[PDB]
This record gives C-alpha cells, structure tokens and sequence, in this order.
C-alpha cells in the first residue's frame, strides 16, 4: 500500500503496531512508529497501544527501553499505564527502570502516590543496605 | 545595564532561585553541546540564555542585549 | 522525586593483608620483626585494648 | 489618574437594533495601567456581545508559554472555596455584618451568594479598584446569565430540567435576600442591595466572572474563588490559546499565551472557563451555549451503532477519549468531536466494520436525530432568522434562542456528519 498506493488510515498503523507488541517483535514496533512520524498521525496512542501490549506479552525489558525512549523523548503516558508499569517492573524487582520511570512519571506532572513508592520500596527493601 | 531587571524578571518567574539557575546552567551546557559554534567573544551563553527566556516572556530583547 | 544522591566514607582498621596488599603514586610498607600495638589504643585513655580485656592499664 | 468617577463602556456599540468591535473606552484600560495591571500586545474591544481581549499584534510562537497579560492580587476579590472563611485582599472589617451574612450561606452550594455578597461590598467599599469597576460590569438588562430571566424567557428554552435548575436558582437566590435583607438588616447591609434585582444582578456576576484556582499566598496553599478585572473579560473557548497562571512571590495572575502557538492580529483570546461540561452546564452557571461544545451529549437509545475508530479516522480525530483533537490534516470541529463521543458505538481489537450494516446504522440514527429535530417546533434556520432580525435584543430571550438554534444546528451537523462519514468510508 505504501509501494504502490497512498498514505495509510491510522488503524492500518495501529493495527500493524499492535501486532508487533503483541507478538514480540518490538524492534519492528520502534521501526513502524518511527515511520509514523513521516504520516504526521498522533503517535501517543500507538506508542500507549505497543507499550500495554508488550507487557501483556511479558515483554518487559523491551517495554522499558521503548517506554524510556518515548518519555525522554517527551511523550506522556496514561495514568493507568505508568502505574500498570512500575507496579510489573517492582515485581519483576527491575528498581532500575522503576525509579527511572518514576522520575519521568514526575518530569510528566503525575507526582508519585504511596502507591509508586510502595512499589520502589518492596526492591529497596532486597539490597540489605537500610 | 538593564539586563539585570530581567534576570530578577525571570527570578521572579521561577518558584526556586536555586533551581532557576540549575535550569539556567543545564540550558547552556546543552546550548554548548547542541550547537558547537565557538560564541565565546562579546555574547555569552548565559546572557544568551536570559535573553531567550525573557524573549519568551514577550520582551524586545536582543541576544546578549 | 529526590535524586537520591547516595554515597558514604567508612573508616576502619586495616588488616595486615591490605598492609600487604598497599604493593600520592605509591604506597609501601615494613615488615616489623614483633608486633607493635596502636598508641591510640593502648595509651590515650580511655585505654580501649584494655577496655576489651578488662586489665588494668598498668599491666 | 488615580481618582475620578462614572468611566463608562460607550454603548454606541450595543446599539444593534436597527443593524463592530470598537476600541474599550482608555479610561477602561488607564484604571488599571496606574494600578500596575499590565497588558502586552492585546487590546479591549467593545462588541454588542460586550467586551472581549484581542491580539493587536501578531505574536510569533515561543518556546514557554508567552506572558499576555498580568493583574496584581490587591485588585482582585476573593473567596476561600472550603469552611473556614477568609478574604486575601481582607476587604470586609473584622465582625461586619457582612460576615454573619456571608457565614450564613451553604458551605459548598452558595458561593455564588458569597461572592455576590463580597461584590456588593467592594461597590460600598470606597476607593476599592471595583468601585471604578463596576462601571465597566454589564447592567441587569444585557448581562447574559439565566438568573435574570423569567418564564416568558424559559418558556423560549424549551428545555424544562434547564428551566427548573435555573428555577430553582431564582428561587435561592431570591429566599436569601429575603431572610439577609430584612428590614432589621443595617444601613450599611441595606444599602448593599436595597432591592432583589440589585441582588440577583450580583449573582449573576458572581456566576458568569467567577474563576477559580488552587493558589499559593505565601506559605499558603489554597483553593479560591476570585474574580481578576481583566481575566474575566476573555471569552470562552474550548479551543483556548490562552490559560491563566499564578505567581506568589510577586502576587501576580499571569494570563499565558500557549506555548508553541502563534496567534494572529485581532484574534480574540480565550480561556477554557470550565473543562468538560455540557452545554446545558454552561447555560446554568455562566448563561451562554457554544454549537461546537465538545463535551455536548445527546438522549440516544438506539441499539444502532458506529463504529468509533473508524468515525475517528474518516475525520482524522486523534487522541484518547479525554483527548480528541484535530489537526491540520474542514468542517471537522469540536461538534464532530461530541458525536464521536455521543454516538452510540462500538469498537474491537482490530476488527473492521461492516460497510453494509454501517450505513444501516447511519440511516437508523439519522432518522432519529430528525425525530429528535420534530420534536422542537421549528428549524435552526428560523431561529437564525429570529436573531439576523430581532425586536428588541433581549438579552435572557436572545440567549434561550442562541441555545435552541445550537441544540438544533448540533443535531444538525450530526446528520451531516454521519452523512460524510458515509460516503467518505466509500
Ligand atoms: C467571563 S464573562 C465575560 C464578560 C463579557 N465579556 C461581558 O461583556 O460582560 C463571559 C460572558 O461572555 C459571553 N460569552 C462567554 N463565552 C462566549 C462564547 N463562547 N461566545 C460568545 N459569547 C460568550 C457571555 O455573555 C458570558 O456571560
């Protein structure tokens, strides 16, 4: 359709994005909303969908360094999906990309409840050192 | 001359002085580092910087004033 | 929110095999034919060798 | 010019009734130049549709929002939003009666009655910045606010919930003055609001210019209700190119041009008054209706629906649900935004729609929207016609028209929009 045709509708991007996130995949998931950007589509709710759909997919180191990549990069996720995300990367006791997280999630104005912190103290609390 | 009003324009602005000028700081570092012309003679990047941001604030300030 | 800026100094005794280990560029070190106690912790009272074996300072 | 009386908005302006946006009288702005307010490339202008802020000048994009305007605190009013009641500017002497009255109001249903009151009072509270304002404030008879209206108004709203909520705010109103004007009240509450419709007309201001913020004064975090002599003059807008800001160290509200944006010549500057209320909210508390209220809603119960997604795209709306927006990529406004929020709909995981049982949807619920057009009396077209020529500019009347005709004029445009939608899915 891009060969030989016109612009994609946005669902045929999203579509395509949320097969990659959930299928795996994720460096096509970078590539394809990176493409996006040359539709001048709204690449938040794509980025929101591949995001949610990697961690559904267990996923979760990839997640971060697409999720950390679009925050540096200055894009806000929903609120459900930053304490979704911290909440598995504590569990998993992955503190190095939670506090990152957190400090984007603050950089984003959504300030950090007892729920946040809560979760970054249950791997604090593993290092022994008080 | 004048250049100071703006400063304490823009320190009025901004809730923290320290933090103020921490952002001042990070903004020329980052001015020196995006951007490697040498602009180092009469103009400086941190009076650069107060004129941008006093610029923003609507002022007809030109750069270094 | 706080960076969480976290570092922290310990001073301590050193061991004989750091004293070994030593070999502002360099750093070197004797080796004493008999023991040698720590002046500040026999004399300079309170006497703290003494305090851990519970003699009088005079022994 | 630090004195002086009776400065006026020349009504050479409102005077549309035999058949546009003069310069404000200087005067206007000089009261408030002398008092440190300060305005930067925007300028009043004086409509038949009252005042509003204008750019002067085009102001070129910048990357932090762009000061537009700054009012100092002491020319504010103020009311604490919780319990404990405390004025800032601290107008009213310590046990006025004035605090027994105020005191006497609904915590959380009556702040309008309290601000009107603290209105009332800094028109009695001489050399007060609004004793020269309130010159400047619109009379009982070309304010907008439904609080001034009566049946034979209400009764051109056709809409009855509306009508009993503005109703019932009348009644408030009135039942307050009455127990707090009484004649054992003092002069100094008497001369106040010596009738009910100076009363009322105080409400209704306190209604239409009420802002309200988290503040900081000093150390003091708080939520206020406050009304800013050049504030209030910005007209709404959903799309706003402008918010207001705080600062506490000089006690400064800042109104901020957005950033990123450039913003044109004569362009009027606008403000989001109240996020994400419908229509008939905007009618209740400031006493206007806008035809593109992206929030507006409508009585749907069809088992008909759209598909969401797809109605998104055909108009190249983007964003979340709480987010919609358009963009460069035309008749797509914020009342193509409302359907797709209003419409019943469907949506799935990648799933396409069908584009048979789609049109049969479209045509389900575009024979209930004209259904739902049948049940008013007329057309848009006539109320368009009933206000291009109008007897005599009354204002609550011309308000319950402007409603009706954009209730109608929506439906409208949801027609047309199922219409494209449509064809445009080919
Ligand atoms: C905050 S008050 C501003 C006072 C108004 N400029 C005046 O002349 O008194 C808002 C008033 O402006 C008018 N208004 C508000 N939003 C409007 C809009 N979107 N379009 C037209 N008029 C509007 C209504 O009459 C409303 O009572």
């Amino acid at each position: 359709e891009l060969g030989a045709g016109q612009r994609p509708l946005p669902e045929t991007m999203i579509a395509l994005v949320r097969l990659s996130g959930s299928k795996g995949n994720a460096q096509r998931g970078l590539e394809l909303l990176a493409a996006m950007e040359k539709l001048n589509y709204d690449i938040r709710q794509a980025w929101l969908i591949l995001v949610e759909e990697l961690v559904r997919t267990n996923h979760l180191e990839e997640a971060n360094k697409v999720f950390l990549k679009g925050a540096r990069g200055g894009m806000r996720a929903t609120d459900q999906l930053y304490d979704l995300m911290i909440e598995e990367d504590c569990k998993a006791g992955d503190h190095s990309n939670a506090l990152d997280i957190s400090y984007e999630m603050e950089a984003a104005g959504r300030f950090a409840t007892t729920f946040h912190f809560n979760c970054l103290l249950s791997v604090q609390a593993t290092c022994g050192i008080p | 001359k004048v250049m100071t009003m703006d400063i304490e324009r823009l320190l009025l602005s901004e809730d923290n002085r320290f933090e103020f000028v921490n952002s001042v700081a990070a903004e020329a570092t980052e001015y020196v580092e995006k951007n490697r012309d040498e602009y180092g003679g009469t103009k400086k990047a941190i009076f650069h910087v107060l004129s941008n941001r006093v610029n923003d604030l609507g002022f007809d300030r030109p750069e270094a004033y | 929110i706080d960076r969480y800026k976290h570092q922290q100094l310990r001073i301590g005794l050193v061991s004989p095999q750091q004293i070994s280990a030593w070999a502002r560029y360099q750093m070197g070190y004797i080796k004493l034919t008999c023991p040698v106690t720590h002046v500040w912790y026999l004399k300079r009272l309170p006497s703290y060798i003494a305090n851990l074996l519970d003699k009088p300072l005079k022994e | 010019a630090s004195l002086e009386t009776q400065p006026f908005p020349l009504f050479q302006s409102p005077a549309s009734e035999e058949s546009e946006l003069e310069s404000a009288d200087p005067d206007f702005y000089k009261i408030g130049y002398v008092r440190r307010v300060r305005a930067y490339g925007v300028e009043f202008k004086e409509g038949p549709d009252g005042f509003g802020i204008y750019a002067s000048k085009d102001i070129e994009p910048r990357r932090r929002a762009r000061v537009i305007m700054e009012i100092p605190h002491e020319l504010m009013i103020t009311i604490r939003q919780k319990h404990p009641w405390m004025f800032f500017p601290d107008i009213v002497p310590i046990g006025h009666p004035i605090f027994d009255i105020i005191n006497s109001t609904d915590p959380e249903r009556d702040w309008d009655l309290r601000l009107a009151c603290l209105l009332l009072f800094s028109f009695d509270r001489e050399d007060h910045f609004w004793r020269l304002y309130g010159d400047f404030l619109p009379a009982a008879d070309e304010c907008s606010s439904l609080l001034l209206a009566t049946e034979e108004d209400l009764a051109e709203l056709q809409d009855p919930q509306l009508v009993s909520t503005i109703r019932q705010q009348q009644k408030r109103v009135l039942e307050f003055w009455e127990k707090n004007w009484h004649s054992g009240v003092p002069l100094k509450i008497k001369r106040l609001a010596e009738d009910a419709e100076r009363f009322i007309w105080a409400v209704s201001i306190a209604q239409t210019r009420c802002i309200s913020m988290k503040t900081r004064i000093g150390a003091l975090v708080q939520d206020l209700n406050m009304m800013i002599p050049y504030a209030d003059m910005l007209n709404h807008s959903f799309e706003p190119n402008c918010f207001l800001h705080w600062r506490p160290k000089d006690r400064i509200l800042e109104v901020m041009s957005n950033a990123g944006q450039a913003i044109k010549k004569g362009e009027e500057m606008t403000i989001n008054y109240m996020p994400g209320q419908k229509n008939n909210m905007l009618m209740e508390r400031y006493g206007f209706s806008t035809p593109v209220n992206p929030w507006d809603a409508i009585p749907f119960s069809g088992d008909s629906r759209i598909h969401l997604n797809s109605f998104l795209s055909v108009f190249n709306i983007f964003g979340l649900p709480e987010e919609y927006y358009h963009d460069s990529e035309s008749f797509v406004d914020g009342a193509v935004i409302a359907a797709a929020r209003t419409l019943p709909t469907w949506s799935d995981i990648d799933l396409p729609p069908i584009p048979s049982a789609e049109r049969k949807a479209v045509k389900e619920l575009q024979d209930e929207c004209r259904k739902m057009l049948a049940e008013y009396p007329t057309t848009s077209e006539q109320d368009q016609k009933l206000l291009d020529s109008l007897s005599e500019a009354r204002t609550t009347f011309a308000t319950a028209v402007k409603y009706r005709m954009h209730r109608k004029m929506f439906i409208g445009k949801i027609i047309k929009a199922l219409d494209i939608y449509q064809e445009r899915l080919l």
